[PDB]
């Protein structure tokens, strides 16, 4: 039908009209009774996640008019006594807690002494709402109201305030843990034949859980050592133990995106050990590639520190990607090779000077193809697509194409191609050595040019 | 009409 | 014509003395002077003479302080537990308006004023002018509250309850005895959950028990329904309770008042499953009126 | 102090409980009506398909065939021993067995669809009940492939 959604937003507008009416007259308890009535509409189970999201956004806008009314009223000396207590009289819990969160943040601004206790309270009292959808949105409304007022390091030095960065990290990590719980819970509610619909519904709501990780990175006081010891520790605990592929895949990529590259370098071995622990249905390849891609862009960015010499990227990634693929049960051959592609790409962008690394990827790629007892690999096959794309990177990226001819294991990979692809790939490399002019060739590289012609003709 | 069930004290 | 005389009572401390409110039938709220056990009641009885020229032949005037319990709206069942008389005038006449002083010394008031369903307990001053066939009578009601201090012992109520191999829960309320503006701080902890729970609520229930022995009526009234959980928990899930009693204006617990009636309060924890089946556990709490400092 | 933020202390939730799958799963589907017999002894049978994770049921998955009399038998068994006020069945339709009506009688499609839904309504309320799960007749009905009335 989708009438429900409209009927609800009608009733919202009716009650939020009479809300602001009472706010103009300074009839506060009459205002909050309509605020409660408005918030009554968030108690529904009939609305889908998309419909409900729209209804939440509507009601969130109206609550903001009430929030600012209170904030100003309190700031001009005319503070309402026992308002924190009073809103808790509401019989239904959803209205009660949205109102409690609203009144809460006002109290934090107006009474800095009570900040630690109130934040710690608001996050803990949300345990009331066990329903996945409504609880997710409640705990999201908690996170957004509190955005500005959480403890941090670059703060006003008012020495009657309470709570530090450690309380902020516990606050958000707890709300995170609870929101991920509710979101994984969604997988098992309802009837068993709507498994594809649920996973579509859960996907829509991934942003709500992800906001916690975002909120943690926005804390100025989260330095690299707090990230190492508290925040990533906090997150990885939830991620590996949730035993849910959708959540694992989303959140691991969400980490990569949200925190800076400074932190990623100091936490590589923990992150990649986590990748190996994920659910089999998780696309581990996409996590590792995305991480490598972010570190590539960090190497080329000047007016920045670059990569430390003590952090041996290639030695870490080569060794871990290997260990990750070991932990997979049935990884496609095409995927293994897509990682060899990005390992080259890592070595090229993070160590241009070190050609020996590029050849060690290729040597290890040969070992992969040699170890895999492989049937003749067609050009239509996906493995060939990737080995084509692998080999084109040294050719297309390097300045001097003579330097590619000095790679020892570049040519042995041609053995595993199709007849059709040997002819095309040999043509492509030789075609580039003419498109840019040739200097005199050294002993090793005269050998390579003839080997490229022998595969072309035969 | 509505089914009430007293929660037993546990051993 | 009208009435020949109109009796008015005025307490000596009628300006400074604090009043109190009482919820009667159909939501009405009467306000009367507040008294405590041991206080003296004293003031003036003022007779306004309305019909000048006429005369009022009486066989005496008195004033009574009364405290009584009324059961089932039945005049014949009323029992006075406190009666004090002051004779104000011998048999005589009244041509004009007069006023009489009265003082009841250090009056015992052993019970708190109550208005319920099958029981009222009230105090009043009753002025009576005795006449040949029909007495002029005027009542003047007073509230009495009974105070108490923080109790010697006040143990938290803590209890595991359940349905065998379906639902086990442990609940805890922070006290056994709560004052009238106190707060139920508590928690529900789920040990085993093999049913699908829709919501859980804490209720505050008022029982009013009247009569003696097998003569026992009970009147139940649910004063609060307070949702505390929305949705299905799993094992290891804690649910916080914070229920403020100021919002429901209850009376104190009253236990075997004059061996006639009781009024007792109960926290009724109620869970409700997806098929609307309802699981509950009742626990008595004592409510008490805190003495202000 | 400006705000009463009192709570009792809680035991942190063990991670296996928090994320691991819930212990209260129970869905029963009454489905796929079929006419068993010819002529005078014809009747409709329905496939009662169960899925669960409660330890009181012997099989986490079962699929059995049932007749409207089997539902009537179950309700009569529970009404005698269980002391559970059992929910109603969709109804014995005697007048639908009478001859030369303006519909297919007991095999009318609207009737079968409405019967079928009312049986699913019934079986989910009864099979979710705590006291009904202890009785042997409910497991006999849902998970044995033929009922043994003796």
């Amino acid at each position: 039908g989708s009438k429900l959604l409209d009927e609800a937003i009608q009733a919202v507008k009716v009650q939020s009209f009479q809300m602001k009416r009472c706010l103009d007259k300074n009839k506060l308890m009459d205002a909050l009774k309509h605020a409660s009535n408005m918030l009554g509409e968030l108690r529904t189970s009939m609305l889908s996640p998309k419909s409900y999201y729209e209804l939440y956004m509507a009601i969130s806008d109206e609550l903001h008019y009430l929030e600012v009314y209170l904030t100003d009223e309190f700031a001009k000396g005319r503070k309402v006594a026992d308002l924190y207590e009073l809103v808790q009289y509401a019989g239904n819990i959803i209205p009660r807690l949205y109102l409690l969160i609203t009144v809460g943040v006002v109290y934090v601004k107006s009474f800095p002494q009570s900040r630690k206790d109130i934040l710690k309270d608001l996050v803990e009292m949300c345990r009331g709402v066990q329903h996945p959808l409504r609880g997710l949105f409640l705990r999201n409304y908690l996170l957004q109201c509190t955005r500005n007022i959480l403890p941090d390091e670059g703060e006003p030095t008012d020495e009657e305030t309470t709570g530090d960065i450690s309380d902020s990290m516990d606050f958000v990590l707890l709300n995170f843990a609870e929101m991920n719980k509710l979101w994984v819970r969604m997988q098992h509610q309802g009837h068993s034949r709507d498994r594809e619909k649920r996973e579509r519904e859960r996907q829509e709501l991934r942003i709500l859980v992800g906001t916690n990780l975002v909120r943690l990175s926005q804390l100025e006081g989260v330095n690299v050592e707090r990230y190492k010891q508290i925040v990533l520790t906090g997150i990885l605990e939830q991620v590996v133990n949730c035993r849910d592929a959708l959540a694992q895949e989303y959140l691991m990529e969400c980490i990569i995106q949200v925190f800076p590259d400074e932190f990623h370098l100091q936490t590589l071995n923990p992150f990649l050990r986590a990748c190996a622990e994920l659910h089999q249905n998780v696309n581990v390849k996409n996590i590792i590639i995305a991480l490598i891609d972010r570190l590539a862009l960090f190497a080329h960015r000047e007016d920045g520190p670059g990569i430390p010499a003590d952090i041996k990227l290639f030695d870490i990634f080569s060794q871990q990607v290997a260990t990750v693929i070991q932990s997979r049960q049935d990884m496609p051959s095409e995927d293994v090779v897509s990682l060899q592609v990005s390992l080259i790409n890592l070595a090229m962008k993070c160590y241009p000077d070190r050609v020996d690394y590029v050849d060690k990827v290729l040597e290890t790629t040969v070992e992969i193809f040699n170890k895999l007892n492989l049937e003749h690999i067609a050009t239509s096959s996906a493995v060939s697509k990737e080995l084509t794309r692998l080999l084109k990177i040294p050719v297309d990226t390097y300045n001097n194409i003579l330097t590619v001819l000095k790679l020892k294991h570049f040519h042995p990979l041609f053995e595993y191609f199709d007849y059709e692809s040997r002819k095309s790939m040999s043509c492509y490399v030789l075609s580039n050595v003419l498109d840019y002019n040739t200097e005199i060739v050294s002993q090793d590289q005269v050998d390579s040019i003839m080997n490229l012609v022998s595969t072309l003709i035969q | 009409q509505p089914e009430l069930y007293l929660l037993n004290t546990m051993s | 014509f009208g009435p020949i005389c109109e009796i008015d009572i005025v307490l000596n401390d009628g300006e400074t003395r604090k009043m109190a409110e009482m919820k009667t039938e159909d939501g009405k709220v009467e306000k009367h002077y507040l008294f405590y056990d041991g206080e003296s009641v004293s003031g003036k009885v003022n007779l306004a003479f309305k019909q000048p020229g006429k005369r009022l032949e009486h066989q005496g005037i008195r004033i009574e302080f009364v405290g009584q319990i009324e059961l089932f709206n039945d005049k014949s069942n009323t029992h006075e537990f406190v009666n004090l008389v002051k004779e104000l005038a011998l048999p005589g006449e009244l041509t004009q308006s007069r006023s009489y002083d009265f003082e009841f010394m250090q009056v015992e008031k052993p019970y708190e004023s109550y208005i319920g369903a099958n029981v009222r307990l009230r105090y009043f001053l009753k002025v009576t002018i005795v006449r040949r066939l029909t007495d002029l009578v005027k009542e003047y009601d007073l509230i009495v509250h009974q105070l108490a201090t923080y109790p010697d012992v006040n143990n938290s109520i803590k209890m595991e309850v359940g349905i065998e191999d379906c639902l086990h829960i442990e609940f805890e309320y922070n006290k056994s005895k709560y004052h009238l503006k106190d707060v139920i701080v508590g928690k529900i902890y789920f040990l085993l959950v093999r049913i699908k729970i829709q919501h859980m609520e804490l209720q505050l229930i008022k029982k009013e028990i009247t009569g003696i022995g097998p003569s026992t009526t009970t009147e139940t009234e649910t004063i609060a329904k307070y949702e505390i959980m929305d949705g299905a928990p799993v094992k290891g899930e804690s649910i916080p309770i914070r229920l403020f009693l100021a919002g429901y204006d209850p009376t104190p617990t009253m236990r075997d008042v004059n061996k006639k009636f009781s009024v007792r309060y109960f926290l009724n924890l109620v869970l409700v499953d997806e098929e609307d089946r309802r699981y509950f556990k009742q626990q008595e709490i004592i409510l008490w009126r805190k003495a202000p400092e | 102090t400006v705000a009463d933020t009192r709570r009792l202390i809680t035991k942190p939730q063990n991670l296996n409980d928090a994320y691991g799958p819930p212990s209260n799963f129970l869905e029963i589907d009454v489905s796929n009506p079929q006419t068993v017999g010819v002529g005078r002894g014809r009747f409709t049978t329905y496939e009662i398909r169960v899925k669960t994770n409660l330890p009181i049921f012997k099989l986490k998955e079962s699929t059995v065939r049932r007749r409207y009399s089997d539902f009537e038998w179950l309700r009569s068994e529970l009404e005698r021993e269980s002391k559970v006020v059992v929910p109603p069945l969709p109804g014995k339709a005697f007048l639908r067995q009478l001859p030369f009506r303006g519909d297919d009688g007991i095999f009318d499609d609207n009737f079968i669809e409405e019967r079928k839904q009312g049986l699913e309504q019934f079986i989910n309320k009864v099979a979710g009940h705590p006291l009904a799960q202890n009785e042997r007749c409910l497991h006999m009905f849902l998970q044995d492939e033929i009922i043994d009335k003796s």
